[PDB]
RNA sequence: CCUUUAACGAGGAUCCAUUGGAGGGCAAGUCUGGUCGCAGCAGCCGCGGUAAUUCCAGCUCCAAUAGCGUAUAUUAAAGUU
RNA sequence: CGGGAAACCAAAGUCUUUGGGUUCCGGGGGGAGUAUGGUUGCAAAGCUGAAACUUAAAGGAAUUGACGGAAGGGCACCACC
RNA sequence: CGAGAUGGU
């Protein structure tokens, strides 16, 4: 059965990007998916997006610009502390110059570079580059 | 064959014996590394690209 | 000259067991023997004419060349240790075996 | 069928060994 | 005899242009992704700066009614130690012809190599721009950025191609049957080749088009030429 | 292919690895102790024994020789061994009913080269080394 | 004992550096004499059957150096737990 | 599409750009599905299941030959009518 | 649709 909705959303975008398609449809929608998409959009990796109401959790249509190399999920939501975050970005990123880990923290869902300014740890959700 | 097969020590016992022909002392320590550097880098004679090793006999 | 087996395999050099087959006698550490039984694996049971029976082995030079058989006459090398075991050096033809006995070299035990 | 026959050979040897040991005590 | 001119006369549109007019570098041949088929084009642009290396000479053979029939296969690498490298292979009945043939194919295969930084952007670039990989047969090869002054951390075969490409610092990894030198060399050259076609945030701005060399020099190829 | 990943799975992961280590041939013989009872040295690097008998063993094909060996009884267990004698003519130093020091042949209990079934070599005879006898530095005291 | 200080103390033929190697993996001889599938070598692939780059020796050369070789437990190499 | 050592596979794909959930289970070739203990069965037998010792390869997919008491064309009084 | 095993140089 469907054990996790965020893993479907990112796998669906990742297969559409590799085929060269200009749009994709995500279903079911969730509060976690809308907040994750917003972090990719603010850094310039995807275009703007629209939500459809249907009285059953809803759907999203997203616009693609061709810049995204990958996006992905870490399935157990492991806890991270500021001293251990260096080991995770050494494992998951392609260079020290670009790409982002996404964390959930009591100050909100955010970019791993913002978590250092806000002096906060959290749980891992995923990444993009 | 002379005597039996499975006789131990045969070839070391047959071999004709020759005394050492050396006389002069070799260098030690720093002086040997100095000599090896001058012989391998400082004055050298070029060849065709099929370059030749340090113990070439023929 | 005449082949005495029959096959494709002319790929060797011919045996030439002929001409200057100069007759060989014992040195120290050797005996004459008669083959009593042949076993597997390149080994045999032999009796020498002063009466000590031994287990005996074909030297690597005689492999697939000098075919030994039951009641055949051979030259054998003794070991300075492990006296129950020995190695074959030569085979004598029935023409050479009678010359050994004519020189009085063999006791009147060997069959020809 | 050599493996099926090696299996039959082992079964008859084991039947002999069974009857031989269980007679002893 | 003496090395006078006219050892070369062109047989392609690109060769007619390179010998005559202001095609000023290989980079304006790469920008339009054109095939190179005359070896003398790369001697005109890079020339005596290119240095040459025989990686292995290998015997191979086929069975026949009479006997085994043997040929010799040579692997050759070439480069200038500043952003260009190539690899080439040929199989012939004699070793001297195999090496001479392999050098021509190693010149026709040359590609541009990208370089970048591990840390802050001081001086000129010295390592790979990001983590990359290449494959051949079962063999897999992977390259990783490194801090200034480490050198190359690799086995002998990949180290020689990275040195000829002009990369100072690199961490590396490999998987499956590296004991086959031909697949190990091609997996390494595949990883090096991919460095200039990975989309990165400094390449995101919009492209501006220009005319190609066949369009700019469209009358030079007609008025006095064949 | 299907490995479990849930955040409370540590008992399944830890105990499945523990169970699967017993299929590695090197791990098992080090931890059961059957190999330590079987080994004719009780975990030592060397042993002393007394020379029973001098023998020549036939080498395995494709080559041809008679390899000079000795049969030996160990002092601390009374069990029986056969051991190789290195270098040309060294069998002449050994004699019979005297002490040798024996060592492994270099492959951790397996046989070496063309010699069938020999796992050990001689290194010392009557408290003098075979190298010191062979290079003429020492002699057997009599 | 170490540090300090008078008197004796060096021409090299001595006030003399060793332990393992030279087919490949792996730095270094398609030299010269002996043996002849024997004696022996060889972690592994392999050398020796009368013209041995591999055994036994002379000469020359290689590597580390007041140190170098071998047996056995154990970590890395092992993304072969 | 993409994957693979290849034969091949719309899954045997979305993997060094490596993490949707979860059950069983392999670790060079032999000795061996054997010995020994337990357990089920009227019996035959089923289930669970070692070690000492031995060895440099055993194995998979594909290429060029040779070979067949395999098939199809064509030829020769050193073949036959 | 008779019978047609084997292999020192």
């Amino acid at each position: 059965v469907r054990m996790n909705v965020l893993a479907d959303a990112l796998k669906s975008i990742n297969n559409a990007e590799k085929r060269g398609k200009r749009q994709v449809l995500i279903r079911p929608c969730s509060k976690v998916i809308v907040r994750f998409l917003t972090v990719m959009m603010k850094h310039g990796y995807i275009g703007e997006f629209e939500i459809i109401d249907d009285h059953r959790a809803g759907k999203i249509v997203v616009n693609l610009t061709g810049r995204l190399n990958k996006c992905g999920v870490i399935s157990p939501r492991f806890d991270v502390q500021l001293k251990d975050l260096e080991k995770w970005q050494n494992n998951l990123l392609p260079s020290r110059q670009f790409g982002f880990i996404v964390l959930t923290t009591s100050a909100g869902i955010m970019d791993h570079e913002e978590a250092r300014r806000k002096h906060t740890g959290g749980k891992i959700l995923g990444f993009f580059f | 064959v002379h005597g039996s097969l499975a006789r131990v020590g045969k070839v070391r016992g047959q071999t004709l014996k020759v005394a050492k022909q050396e006389k002069k002392k070799k260098r030690t320590g720093r002086a040997k590394r100095r000599m090896q550097y001058n012989r391998r880098f400082v004055n050298v004679v070029p060849t065709f690209g099929k370059k030749k090793g340090p113990n070439a006999n023929s | 000259n005449k082949g005495k087996g029959g096959k494709n395999r002319r790929r060797g050099k011919n045996e030439n067991e002929s001409e200057k087959r100069e007759l060989v006698f014992k040195e120290d550490g050797q005996e004459y023997a008669q083959v009593i039984k042949m076993l597997g694996n390149g080994r045999l049971e032999a009796m020498c004419f002063d009466g000590v029976k031994r287990l005996c082995h074909i030297r690597g030079k005689l492999r697939k060349k000098v075919w030994i058989n039951t009641s055949d006459i051979i030259l054998v090398g003794l070991r300075d240790y492990q006296d129950n075991k020995a190695d074959v050096i030569l085979k004598y033809n029935a023409d050479e075996a009678r010359s050994l006995k004519a020189y009085g070299e063999l006791p009147e035990h060997a069959k020809i | 069928m050599r493996a099926k026959w090696r299996k039959k050979r082992m079964r008859r040897l084991k039947r002999k060994r069974r009857k031989m040991r269980q007679r002893s005590k | 005899g003496k090395a006078e001119d006219k050892e070369w006369l062109p047989v392609t549109k690109l060769g007619r242009l390179v010998k005559d007019v202001k095609i000023k570098s290989l980079e304006e041949i790469y920008l339009f992704s054109l095939p190179i088929k005359e070896s003398e084009i790369i001697d005109f642009f890079l020339g005596a700066a290119l240095k040459d290396e025989v990686l292995k000479i290998m015997p191979v053979q086929k069975q026949t009614r009479a006997a085994q029939r043997t040929r010799f296969k040579a692997f050759v690498a070439i480069g200038d130690y500043n952003g260009h490298v190539g690899l080439g292979v040929k199989c012939s009945k004699e070793v001297a012809t195999a090496i001479r043939g392999a050098i021509i194919l190693a010149k026709l295969s040359i590609v541009p190599v990208r370089r970048g930084y591990w840390g802050n952007k001081i001086g000129k670039p010295h390592t790979v721009p990001c983590k990359v990989t290449g494959r051949c047969g079962s063999v897999l090869v992977h390259l990783i950025p490194a801090p200034r002054g480490t050198g190359i951390v690799s086995a002998p075969v990949p180290k020689k191609l990275l040195l000829m490409a002009g990369i100072d610092d690199c961490y590396t990894s490999a998987w499956s049957c590296t004991a086959t030198l031909g697949n190990f060399a091609k997996a390494t050259f595949d990883a090096i080749s991919k460095t200039y076609s990975y989309l990165t945030p400094d390449l995101w701005k919009e492209t501006v088009f220009t005319k190609s060399p066949y369009q700019e020099f469209t009358d030079h190829l007609v008025k006095t030429h064949t | 292919m299907g490995k479990c990943r849930g955040l409370r799975t540590a008992r399944k992961l830890r105990s499945h690895r523990r169970d699967q280590k017993w299929h590695d041939k090197q791990y098992k013989k080090a931890h059961l102790g059957t190999a330590l009872k079987a080994n004719p040295f009780g975990g030592a690097s060397h042993a002393k024994g007394i020379v029973l008998e001098k023998v020549g063993v036939e080498a395995k094909q494709p080559n041809s020789a008679i390899r000079k060996c000795v049969r030996v009884q160990l002092i601390k267990n009374g069990k029986k061994i056969t051991a190789f004698v290195p270098n040309d003519g060294c069998l002449n130093f050994i004699e019979e009913n005297d002490e040798v020091l024996v060592a492994g042949f270099g492959r951790k209990g397996h046989a070496v080269g063309d010699i069938p079934g020999v796992r050990f070599k001689v290194v010392k005879v009557a408290n003098v080394s075979l190298l010191a006898l062979y290079k003429g530095k020492k002699e057997r005291p009599r």
